[PDB]
DNA sequence: GGTGGGTGGTTCTGGGTCCATGGGCTG
DNA sequence: CAGCCCATGGACCCAGAACCACCCACCC
DNA sequence: GGTGGGTGGTTCTGGGTCCATGGGCTG
DNA sequence: CAGCCCATGGACCCAGAACCACCCACCC
């Protein structure tokens, strides 16, 4: 402290005044006390005059040695007499072998630190701030042991897959013993009513492998073998392990596993601080699941909260507890509950915040937590108990940790009955008056692919309450409010029975998502103050948005956006502060370290009518100008009163759910993948009903919800030959597609736009809402995919009724309104179509009404000329409608031979690269390296500005012709045949033709008015 | 002082032999050095360590620490030994070399002897806080007879002022 | 003796998809 | 009521790309 | 600026006792 | 036959002293 340094400065003055001597022996007591008292606060002790054998066999005795609790030297000190040249005397001592690892040579007026044999800092002892800084460095030096410990923790992560092989084999050999099978069967039945209705042998053997692994490491690196003999859960699971893990069996697996545990054990024994050894606990937690059960890791959310975030929330919760409730976290009465402990970070950091005089009571009856997995439970219980022990000096058992599903223990019951004590702890916790629900809830909206068969568990009660509150108040077609984070937020609101704060770190979707509009209406009615801190970081984005989002505050390890929020319940004041754009993870995490909650300048947010908190449209426009389509205009039967939009029917592009099995560049190749699919499907419907219903089939084919339902209904499929149709997959990418209802999940209303895939209709395809990419519009004459443009919404010119004809889709309402504003009965439907297209390419319209376009269907103005705009839209339309029939812009082709004449260099030199040659200023030079041999050049800079989305039209024809590896195993090993060499000549022509299209539209769009209506 | 400071010393003696692994005097002395130093700060004295004094013989002798006043005048001394020696045997040799005896705490980590005016006034066990706090009270308050007589003359005035004020009132 | 490949290791760093799945129709 | 439509945002990871370290070859 | 001396630590080195307690005697 | 003589060799340890490191007084 500066206070400690200031007392040294006084002590020194008194020694030379009350004593009369400036001899080093008499004046050294002033610094001895400074070092000794600083150390007593840092967990070290300055032991004076301790002899150390120098490297030259000689013995050297420094004036003082900083020593740890394991009697290990962490620093040194040698005082000199001011009547000498410190620099000169430093050399003499260092030449006799005085240690140079972390030594403070100090005369009464000047201090020198030589950390790692190099002078880190030289200060004057008359300056308090300077000495305090130099002393801090000396007292916080990282010794080689802690760096070797860190290095070995990093090796353990990569050697975990190989340790788990030995432990798996042991548990596999255990199922050859009837005693194990018996105990295993009793356990599965007990945990099928305590943990999860579908607890299976796989879950049981994972728990056993976790017990044996944690057992070894807790006795060797953490020196707490007793933990298991005092842990209720550990004693129910040692019953299962005692059947096989004993004697020769244990001695064998131990001799093999010692080659992984050896290094970590060695380094860890020279480490005293548990705050350094808790980095191994985090590693075991995150790496066990990643190596053993990657699937179970996704459903549980096995990730660790960076300390900076945890610390910040604990401090910010204390701030709002004093502001709205006039209480502190240390005050008796504030019961804090962590619904998902994980590694126990939140509870261990609370122990380090709570004052020692008050910690005892809090640890005994006010700090509570819940876990679902066994490894997390054990790691948390040890972390919590050992952090308490380090701070207090005595070891007490934490009797407030429960292995229970937080979202199932709503019995405020057999949940938590793994052991008898665990059930008591669960029933006791459900009666405690909780004031603060701090934590980092698991997040998981949906499973990634249906083949994973790893859907989120169903929580009847919570799901039923979400339906009545969040879902019922949401005007969205798709509800993603059954995310595990949304389920943990509903629970928290209900768990807080009276008043308090729910402090959580979660996906930032709630702030801005069409689906969380119900949450944004219900949260303001159950909380009085909402304080959101958006740390951005959404890497599921692209283009300039990705750069703006920046790094993730979770050490850039997750891709979703992160927000630290505090919901207090004492109108509702919603406060919102966003971290700056274009920041990095370290910057965001250091901001959380430095900034305190009081300093943050939150912005008051006023919800609008659709409950949108962030991103509110400027209500100073004439935006009520027409409408391209409306849900009501499409659902209406007859009557112009209910037909109030330019177009009637609108649809989204075909989504297949199996793009790699239904889309191919060649007609014949598709037919073969489709034949294989139908082939293996027809063998799946022959399986026993039990296996059909339990989805127990080899997942070589991609079975979506629809196919799984048909298979379980034993409905056979067949190959219709006239279903392979052309489709615009991505901009300028015409891949062939199998348009069949059986193998395409959702065809939407596209059967009525392009009948049977092959029909005659021209559609203006736009982006959907909310568009995270810039607004995009493209005209297509072939069935578009849902992802040609973000959430592509197609607006057709005709509408084919069932057993009917192409009824003009441009409504008669629009026709008249246009022939009335412009007073011209010549205006036709095939002219408004083209007018709309040109307006949607108007650069000033897309700029002024941007926020509007991102949230609504694009309402169209009434531009003065009509004729001029309809003409532009016709030119524009033809360029994209016939982009394969334009005049190829002359593009110079330069060719180069392979480096050598080996067959394998030719192979590595006809592989696609398709890279746009850029400059050191990252600006297109006007050249594309197609493969290793050919390089096209001559592209104008103008063509790099027709950007459909975040990519130019030209970057689209390069991206969708690269040889990407199929993400399906079967497709990659049986149907991956595309080689750029075969299509090289085609892409060369396509590039030149699209270069023309782009350079034309940059001109046509540029000649449009500079202002919008 | 008293209990608070002595009890901190008892914990510090333990932390030194635990974190250092040495029960040698040169290392364990820091405990009693800081007791004597912090008590002195509060009593307007300072414990200046290793101050060389001269004996009648002319032999220069350096006690472990001397209790100096604000006018650089010694008023007490301290010598620490290890627990692995006989305190009483080291005491004759110390005083034979020419060690002072007017006010000296000879102390090993387990026993403390206060010698005042040349005679052992008190012998306490450092394990008993109240006992040590008693001996240290006599050490820090031992005064030479000069100040003992001045203090007595101040008390004489407390019963002489009435008689003196009569004369001044009669003059007024 | 520098000096540029040759070879292998050791840090950053940039940058971005199709598709699950409840709810609302609907006939 | 089951059988259609309609959404809507998603708890990473990895190929270059330096950039070193070391040292054979190549000039110098 | 060594030098001797004060103080405490750290190796070596040298140098050596009364007295238990079973067995045979023995009158 | 229970007292009464007769051997006979013993699983360390701790004070002098040397000398060493460090710093203070003391010459130089
Ligand atoms: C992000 S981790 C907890 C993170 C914790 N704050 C930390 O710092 O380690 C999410 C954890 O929630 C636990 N969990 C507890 N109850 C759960 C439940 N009902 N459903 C899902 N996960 C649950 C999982 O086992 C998982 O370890
Ligand atoms: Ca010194
Ligand atoms: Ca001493």
């Amino acid at each position: 402290s500066l206070q400690l340094v200031k007392k040294f400065q006084k002590r020194l003055e008194d020694i030379v005044a009350y004593g009369g001597t400036r001899n080093e022996s008499s004046v050294r007591a002033a610094f001895q006390q400074l070092l000794s008292d600083w150390a007593e606060g840092s967990g070290l002790r300055l032991i004076t005059e301790v002899t150390q054998k120098a490297v030259a066999g000689n013995n050297v005795r420094p004036d003082g040695t900083l020593k740890d609790s394991l009697q290990q030297s962490r620093g040194y000190w040698e005082s000199k007499d001011e009547a000498d040249t410190l620099d000169d005397e430093i050399q003499k001592k260092l030449a006799k072998g005085y240690p140079r690892d972390n030594i403070i040579f100090e005369d009464s007026r000047l201090a020198v630190l030589m950390q790692n044999g190099e002078e880190v800092q030289r200060v004057d002892m008359g300056d308090a701030g300077a000495l305090a800084g130099l002393l801090k460095l000396f007292f916080e030096f990282e010794p080689p042991q802690v760096l070797e410990f860190r290095k070995a923790v990093d090796h353990f992560k990569d050697e975990m897959p190989h340790l788990l092989k030995i432990l798996r084999e042991a548990a596999d050999a255990a199922e050859q013993k009837a005693d194990y099978r018996g105990e295993r069967d009793h356990f599965v039945e007990i945990a099928k009513e305590a943990i999860n209705p579908d607890f299976s042998p796989r879950d049981a053997r994972e728990m056993l492998i976790q017990h044996i692994l944690t057992g070894d490491l807790f006795t060797s690196v953490f020196d707490n073998a007793q933990y298991h003999e005092d842990n209720n859960i550990a004693q129910q699971l040692q019953q299962l392990a005692a059947t096989f893990y004993k004697g020769p069996v244990k001695r064998d697996i131990a001799e093999r596993t010692k080659r992984y545990y050896g290094a970590i054990q060695a380094a860890a024994a020279q480490i005293a601080d548990h705050h350094e050894k808790q980095r191994f606990l985090k590693a075991l937690y995150e790496n066990f699941y990643r190596a053993y059960n990657p699937a179970g890791a996704e459903r549980l959310g096995i990730f660790y909260t960076p300390g900076e975030i945890v610390r910040f929330m604990i401090e910010a919760t204390d701030t709002l507890l004093e502001k709205h409730f006039q209480k502190e976290l240390a005050d008796k009465g504030v019961e804090i509950l962590d619904p998902a402990t994980g590694t126990g970070t939140f509870i261990t950091e609370l122990i380090d915040f709570l004052p020692k005089a008050k910690l005892e009571q809090k640890y005994r009856e006010e700090l509570h937590c819940n876990e679902l997995a066994l490894l997390p439970y054990y790691i948390a219980n040890l972390n919590i108990e050992a952090t308490y022990a380090q701070k207090m000096g005595r070891y007490e058992e934490f009797r407030n940790i429960v292995l229970v599903d937080t979202l199932d223990n709503t019995g405020f019951g057999l949940f938590g009955s793994v052991t008898a004590e665990n059930l008591e702890r669960a029933k006791r916790q459900n009666a405690r008056p909780v004031r603060v629900i701090i934590g980092n809830p698991p997040y998981r909206a949906n499973q990634a692919n249906e083949n994973d068969n790893n859907k989120n568990r169903e929580y009847k009660e919570i799901d039923r309450r979400i339906k009545a509150t969040y879902v019922a108040a949401s005007t969205a077609q798709k509800t993603k409010l059954y995310d595990m984070y949304s389920r943990f937020l509903r629970w928290a609101t209900d768990r807080l029975k009276e008043d308090g704060i729910v402090a959580f770190v979660s996906n930032s979707s709630f702030i801005d998502s069409r689906t969380f509009d119900g949450f944004r209406k219900e949260v303001v009615k159950d909380f009085d103050h909402i304080y959101i801190l958006d740390m951005k970081g959404n890497a599921n984005t692209s283009g300039e948005r990705r750069k703006r989002e920046g790094g993730n505050v979770f050490n850039d390890q997750i891709k979703v956006g992160v927000a630290v929020y505090f919901l207090v319940r004492s109108d509702t004041k919603i406060w919102y502060h966003a971290v700056p754009d274009f920041w990095r993870a370290r910057e965001k995490l250091e901001w959380l370290k430095t900034t305190k909650f009081e300093d943050i300048e939150f912005d008051h947010i006023r919800p609008d009518a659709k409950h949108n908190w962030l991103g509110q449209v400027d209500e100073e426009n004439d935006w009520n100008e027409f409408l391209p389509v409306a849900d009501k205009d499409t659902k209406q039967a007859k009557g112009l009163g209910q037909e109030r939009a330019i177009f009637k029917l609108y649809s989204l592009g075909v989504v297949t759910n199996r793009d790699e099995w239904v889309y191919s560049r060649a007609e014949d190749e598709l037919a073969d993948k489709v034949r294989y699919f139908i082939g293996r499907y027809n063998e799946i419907i022959k399986l026993p009903l039990g296996d059909l219903m339990s989805r127990n089939w080899e997942g070589d084919i991609k079975m979506t919800r629809a196919t799984i339902a048909d298979a379980q209904s034993r409905k056979s499929y067949s190959l219709e030959k006239n279903s392979i149709v052309p489709s615009l997959y991505r901009p300028f990418d015409v891949l062939k597609m199998y348009f069949s209802k059986n193998l395409n999940e959702m065809q939407y209303q596209m059967p009525s736009i392009f009948p049977k895939g092959v029909g005659e209709n021209v559609v203006i395809a736009l982006s959907g809402s909310p568009a995270a990419k810039p607004f995009q519009v493209l005209a297509t004459d072939i069935l578009p995919s849902l992802d040609l443009l973000e959430k592509t919404q197609c607006l057709p010119f005709y509408r084919y009724t069932m057993n009917g004809e192409r009824l003009n889709n441009i409504t008669d309402y629009a026709l008249k309104a246009f022939q009335t504003h412009y007073a011209d009965t010549s205006i036709s439907r095939e002219d408004i179509f083209h007018y709309v297209y040109a307006v949607l390419h108007h650069p000033a319209y897309r700029e002024k009404y941007a926020l509007n376009l991102r949230q609504e269907f694009p309402r169209i103005p009434f531009y003065p000329e009509f004729g001029r705009w309809a003409a532009w839209g016709r030119e524009l339309m033809a360029l994209h409608i016939g982009f394969e029939s334009v005049a190829p812009y002359p593009l110079k082709r330069t060719d180069e031979p392979p480096k050598n004449d080996t067959p394998e260099a030719l192979a590595l030199a006809k592989k696609a690269r398709l890279k746009v040659q850029r400059d050191a200023a990252k600006q297109p030079t006007g050249a594309v390296e197609l493969d290793g041999l050919t390089t096209l050049a001559g592209i104008p800079a103008a063509a790099w500005a027709y950007k459909l989305g975040n990519r130019s039209a030209l970057e689209w024809v390069l991206e969708r012709h690269k040889e990407t590896t199929p993400k399906d195993a079967t497709i990659r090993e049986k149907f991956n045949t595309y080689r750029f060499a075969d299509h090289k000549e085609r892409v060369i022509d396509l590039l030149a033709r699209v270069t023309t299209v782009s350079v034309e539209t940059v001109r046509i769009v540029g000649e449009m008015p500079a202002e919008t209506m | 002082m008293s209990l608070q400071l002595v009890k901190k010393f008892q914990k510090r003696l333990e932390d030194i032999v635990a974190y250092g692994g040495t029960r040698n005097e040169s290392s364990v002395r820091a405990a009693f050095q800081q007791l004597l130093s912090d008590w002195a700060e509060g009593s307007g004295l300072r414990l200046i360590t290793e101050v060389t004094q001269k004996a009648v013989a002319g032999n220069n002798v350096r006690p472990d620490g001397t209790l100096k006043d604000s006018l650089q005048q010694s008023r007490g001394y301290w010598e620490s030994k290890d627990e692995a020696d006989t305190l009483d045997d080291e005491i004759q040799k110390k005083l034979a070399k020419g060690y002072p005896r007017d006010n000296i705490i000879f102390e090993d980590s387990r026993l403390a002897v206060l010698m005042q005016n040349g005679e052992e006034v008190q012998r306490v066990d450092m394990g008993d806080a109240g006992a040590l706090a008693g001996l240290l009270k006599l050490f820090f308050e031992f005064e030479p007879p000069q100040v003992l007589e001045f203090r007595k003359a101040v008390d004489h005035f407390k019963d002489e002022m009435p008689h003196l004020l009569k004369i001044l009132r009669e003059a007024a």
